[PDB]
């Protein structure tokens, strides 16, 4: 808890660096909670959702071959429909909260994509010829 | 052409509006019911963070905060109360007399002298009791036969007497995954942006303070008296006004009370009221006028500055209803006064004392079907408090510039929390995103 | 008003019951369905 | 199709503080027999099917 949310105002490019401020920051009585018993579901209701929650992304960048990774490159191409920007736009003077914004919708198409990447890629693994 | 590839992103700062559950927790250092459900100790030294260039949109009156802290406190009000001796024996006749002796007129017909048939530990066994009521309390059978406010309508049950209902401050705190953002900025309206932001673990500590017309003991402001309402066109809604300057209040209960012991089955006491010790006096609080008649200028100018610039403000004394809404209510040191604050609201802009009444049978605002008893408090009581704003509501909005009238109002016990949780929201964290960058796999 | 086909199927009772008070008594009536009434012991 | 042909009303009783019981009032006109009516030229037929079955 040193910066939990201190690149919010950052530019794209600057917040890259704070990376593991924000993902070591999420997965942060006695007898009260069994006497009255509802709050001991109250809790437990809290914490099985956190652990669900980092799950889900963990299990995607699985999926799409970044496990391990806060940085990781994908080959799928950007299309300049989802935004028509060049890199000298996107990466300085801009943030990351106006870029989620602008982006938004398709996000469900780039997941989609990201994942057939994969599959291709295994693909070619058992081809012991491949990329020749 | 600019042949970019959709890289990724995990742990990206980015954060979305969110609804939660909130834990609760304290200062270690505090039988008191908030003690005990409130054990989490939070940092000694809380980490705030500043967030800089950061814009964001706040809105007190869609804050589900409040509606948390409504529900965690009549939650533990039902839970306390669950082990405690149920008082349905003494659902009887009362035959009852008038308490007359050494007492000032302004009492008379305030308490009655009540004999009654109950029970004992035994099964076949009965005594005859007596013991001091409220008239609040006491409702004539179709003139010395008497009921229980009560009985047609809800269960009763004694108020624990071991536990206590004393604010404590509390601090709201953020589940993992989630965080909680602040307006540090000023003079801020309680919606719309504000540019002053920092991010917290926890909230500062808020007092469940409970009251009407007046709130007691809150956050003084900061600059200037500060207005807010969710629209204060609409006459139908509530004026919140957050004083910068606290005005004390005195309020005592006079009379010199004794208590008595009354079996009412095996293992089980029931706490009766006693003679009372020397004369019998009203309850009442004061206020310091030379304060009071000032203050209210304040809230004037500011008021006006929404209205008019050459507009008559008046504040006339409150409506009809249950006391509950027509009065202050004001709990403490365990009882419960229902005090007049007709002489807080009598001027036109262009020591006070005010008597108070005591009830023992609580129907609590929060529900329909029981009701509490609570047990007397021997010898006197004093009460200081800080009155940090008030709840006003408009009673005009008809076609006449020349004046308008603002009335003591409020009630909602939500009017108590709103004004605290004010500077806080509650936002989600989300950690993955893309972009496009020159680099491929 | 019966229906033969009915005789017998009902009974009217009444009884003491409490009221809201400790020390109070009420006399009721209603009507029951044979089938949930047995007779101890022709009242 | 079935049917419940007595017209009743109810009466409300106190049994205790904040407590109602809920007991069974007067018959308003005739008292009858309830009953179900199903009808006979589906039914016999309808076991004829399970039958050869
Ligand atoms: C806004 O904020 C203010 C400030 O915090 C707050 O006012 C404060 O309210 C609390 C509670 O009403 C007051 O605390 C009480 O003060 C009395 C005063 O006693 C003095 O003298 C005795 C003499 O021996 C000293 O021992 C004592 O230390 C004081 O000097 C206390 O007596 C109260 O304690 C008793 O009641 C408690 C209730 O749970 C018990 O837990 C405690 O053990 C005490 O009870 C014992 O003695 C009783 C005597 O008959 C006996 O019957 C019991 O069974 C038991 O044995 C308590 O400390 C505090 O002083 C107020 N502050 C000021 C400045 O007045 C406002 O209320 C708040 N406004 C709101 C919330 O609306
Ligand atoms: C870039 O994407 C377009 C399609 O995106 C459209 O808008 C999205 C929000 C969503 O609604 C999509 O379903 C839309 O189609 C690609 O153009 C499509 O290419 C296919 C190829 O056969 C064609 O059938 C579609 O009709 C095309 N869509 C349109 C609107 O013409 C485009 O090829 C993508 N470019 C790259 C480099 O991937
Ligand atoms: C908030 O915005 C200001 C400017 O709008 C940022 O300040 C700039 O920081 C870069 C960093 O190298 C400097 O080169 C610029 O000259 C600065 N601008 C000015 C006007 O001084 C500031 O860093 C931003 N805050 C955050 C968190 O990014
Ligand atoms: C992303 O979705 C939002 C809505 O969730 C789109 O904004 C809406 O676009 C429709 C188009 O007719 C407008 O009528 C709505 O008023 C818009 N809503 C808002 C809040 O402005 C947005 O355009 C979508 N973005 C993209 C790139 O498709
Ligand atoms: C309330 O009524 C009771 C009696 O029902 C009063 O108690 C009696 O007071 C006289 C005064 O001398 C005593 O002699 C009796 O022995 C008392 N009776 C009992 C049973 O204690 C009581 O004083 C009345 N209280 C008030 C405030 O008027
Ligand atoms: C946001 O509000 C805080 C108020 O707490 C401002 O902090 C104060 O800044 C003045 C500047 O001289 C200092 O003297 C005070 O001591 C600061 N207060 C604290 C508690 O440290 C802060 O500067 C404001 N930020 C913006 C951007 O206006
Ligand atoms: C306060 O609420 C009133 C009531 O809805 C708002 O005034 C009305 O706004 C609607 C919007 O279509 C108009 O059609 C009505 O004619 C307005 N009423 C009157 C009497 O003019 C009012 O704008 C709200 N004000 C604020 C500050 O929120
Ligand atoms: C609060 O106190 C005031 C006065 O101390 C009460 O006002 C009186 O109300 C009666 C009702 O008709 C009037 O006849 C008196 O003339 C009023 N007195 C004054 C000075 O105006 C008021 O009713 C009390 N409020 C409550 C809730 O009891
Ligand atoms: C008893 O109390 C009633 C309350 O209104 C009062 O009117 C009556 O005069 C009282 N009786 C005596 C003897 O004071
Ligand atoms: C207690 O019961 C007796 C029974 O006759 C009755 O006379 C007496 O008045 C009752 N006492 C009270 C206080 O109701
Ligand atoms: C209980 O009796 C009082 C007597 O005046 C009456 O006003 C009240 O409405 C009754 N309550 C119920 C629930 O019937
Ligand atoms: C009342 O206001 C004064 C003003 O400084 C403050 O010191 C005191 O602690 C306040 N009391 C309460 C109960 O907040
Ligand atoms: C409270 O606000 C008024 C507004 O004009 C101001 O004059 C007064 O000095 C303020 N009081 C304090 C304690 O700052
Ligand atoms: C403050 O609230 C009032 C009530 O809706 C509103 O009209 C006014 O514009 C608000 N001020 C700001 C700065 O948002
Ligand atoms: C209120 O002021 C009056 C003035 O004489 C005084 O007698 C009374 O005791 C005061 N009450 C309180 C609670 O201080
Ligand atoms: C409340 O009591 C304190 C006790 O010293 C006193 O100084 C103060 O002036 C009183 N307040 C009022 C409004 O009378
Ligand atoms: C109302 O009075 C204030 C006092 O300074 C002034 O600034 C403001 O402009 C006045 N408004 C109008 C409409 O005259
Ligand atoms: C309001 O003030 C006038 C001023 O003389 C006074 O006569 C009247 O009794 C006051 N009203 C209340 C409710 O105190
Ligand atoms: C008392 O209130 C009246 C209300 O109009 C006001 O005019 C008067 O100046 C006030 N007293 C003081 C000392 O300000
Ligand atoms: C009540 O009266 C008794 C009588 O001696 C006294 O001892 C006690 O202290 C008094 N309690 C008060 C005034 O709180
Ligand atoms: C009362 O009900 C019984 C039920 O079998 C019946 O036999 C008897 O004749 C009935 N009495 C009358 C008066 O109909
Ligand atoms: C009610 O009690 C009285 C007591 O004598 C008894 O005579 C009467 O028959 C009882 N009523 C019923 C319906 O049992
Ligand atoms: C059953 O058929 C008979 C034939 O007369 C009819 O009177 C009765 O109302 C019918 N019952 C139902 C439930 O339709
Ligand atoms: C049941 O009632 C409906 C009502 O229209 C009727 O058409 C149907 O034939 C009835 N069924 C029987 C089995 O009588």
């Amino acid at each position: 808890f040193l910066g939990f949310l201190g690149a919010a105002g950052s530019t794209m490019g600057a917040a890259s660096m704070t990376l593991t401020v924000q993902a070591r920051n999420l997965l942060s009585c006695q007898q009260h909670l069994l006497k009255l018993t509802v709050w001991g579901i109250k809790q437990l209701q809290a914490r099985v959702l956190a652990v669900e929650r980092y799950l889900r992304d963990q299990q995607l960048l699985g999926i799409w071959g970044c496990s391990g990774k806060l940085i990781c490159c994908t080959n799928v191409p950007w299309n300049s429909s989802w935004s028509n920007r060049n890199l000298s736009e996107i990466w300085d003077n801009m943030t990351w909260l106006q870029w989620d914004k602008e982006i938004s919708n398709y996000t469900q198409i780039i997941y989609g994509l990201l994942e057939e990447s994969q599959n291709q890629q295994e693909k070619n693994e058992q081809d012991l010829l491949a990329l020749d | 052409a600019e042949n970019l590839w959709v890289t990724v992103y995990y742990g990206v700062p980015v954060w979305k509006d969110a609804e939660t559950t909130l834990f609760c927790a304290s200062d270690a250092k505090a039988h008191n019911v908030w003690a005990t459900h409130c054990c989490v100790p939070t940092d000694p030294n809380p980490q705030e963070i500043h967030l800089e260039n950061v814009t964001e949109e706040f809105n007190m009156w869609k804050n589900n905060m409040v509606e948390q802290m409504h529900t965690d406190i009549i939650s533990l009000w039902d839970q306390s109360l669950k082990p405690c001796v149920k008082l349905t024996p003494l659902c009887v006749t009362l035959q009852c007399t008038n308490v007359t002796n050494n007492i000032t007129d302004d009492m008379r017909g305030e308490l009655k002298n009540c004999s009654f048939n109950m029970t004992t530990e035994l099964r076949d066994k009965k005594q005859k009791v007596y013991s001091l009521f409220y008239r609040l309390d006491v409702v004539q059978i179709n003139n010395k036969e008497y009921r229980l406010i009560n009985c047609n309508t809800s269960a009763i049950t004694q108020a624990c007497p071991k536990v206590s209902f004393e604010p404590i401050p509390i601090h709201y705190c953020a589940p993992a995954g989630f965080a909680i953002l602040k307006c540090k900025d000023k003079k801020f309206n309680g919606t719309g942006p504000c540019t002053n932001v920092s991010t917290v673990q926890c909230t500062h500590g808020i007092k469940p303070v409970v009251s009407t017309q007046l709130l007691l003991n809150g956050s003084l402001a900061e600059e200037e008296v500060i207005i807010r309402s969710e629209n204060i066109t609409n006459n139908a809604k509530n004026i919140l006004v957050q004083l910068n300057e606290s005005v004390q209040i005195n309020c005592t209960r006079p009379n010199n009370n004794t208590r008595k012991s009354i079996r009412i089955g095996p293992g089980q006491w029931f706490y009766a009221t006693g003679d009372i010790i020397g004369d019998i006096r009203q309850a009442h609080c004061n206020v310091s006028k030379a304060t009071w008649n000032e203050t209210l200028g304040k809230v004037v100018k500011q008021l006006r500055k929404h209205f008019g610039n050459n507009t008559i403000i008046r504040f006339a004394n409150s409506s009809g209803g249950d006391l509950e809404v027509t009065t202050h209510s004001f709990n403490c040191g365990g009882e419960f006064f229902y005090c007049n604050t007709s002489g807080l609201f009598n001027s036109t802009w262009i020591s006070i004392t005010l008597p108070c009444r005591i009830k023992q049978i609580i129907n609590m605002w929060q529900r329909i079907g029981q009701a509490m008893y609570a047990p007397p408090i021997q010898g006197v009581i004093r009460c200081v408090s800080n009155i940090t704003g008030l709840i006003l509501t408009r009673d005009g909005g008809s076609t006449n510039s020349t004046t308008e009238t603002f009335r003591p109002g409020g009630g909602d016990m939500r009017d108590n929390w709103r004004s605290e949780l004010y500077k806080y929201k509650v936002v989600k964290i989300e950690p993955l995103g893309v972009a496009p960058t020159r680099c491929k796999r």
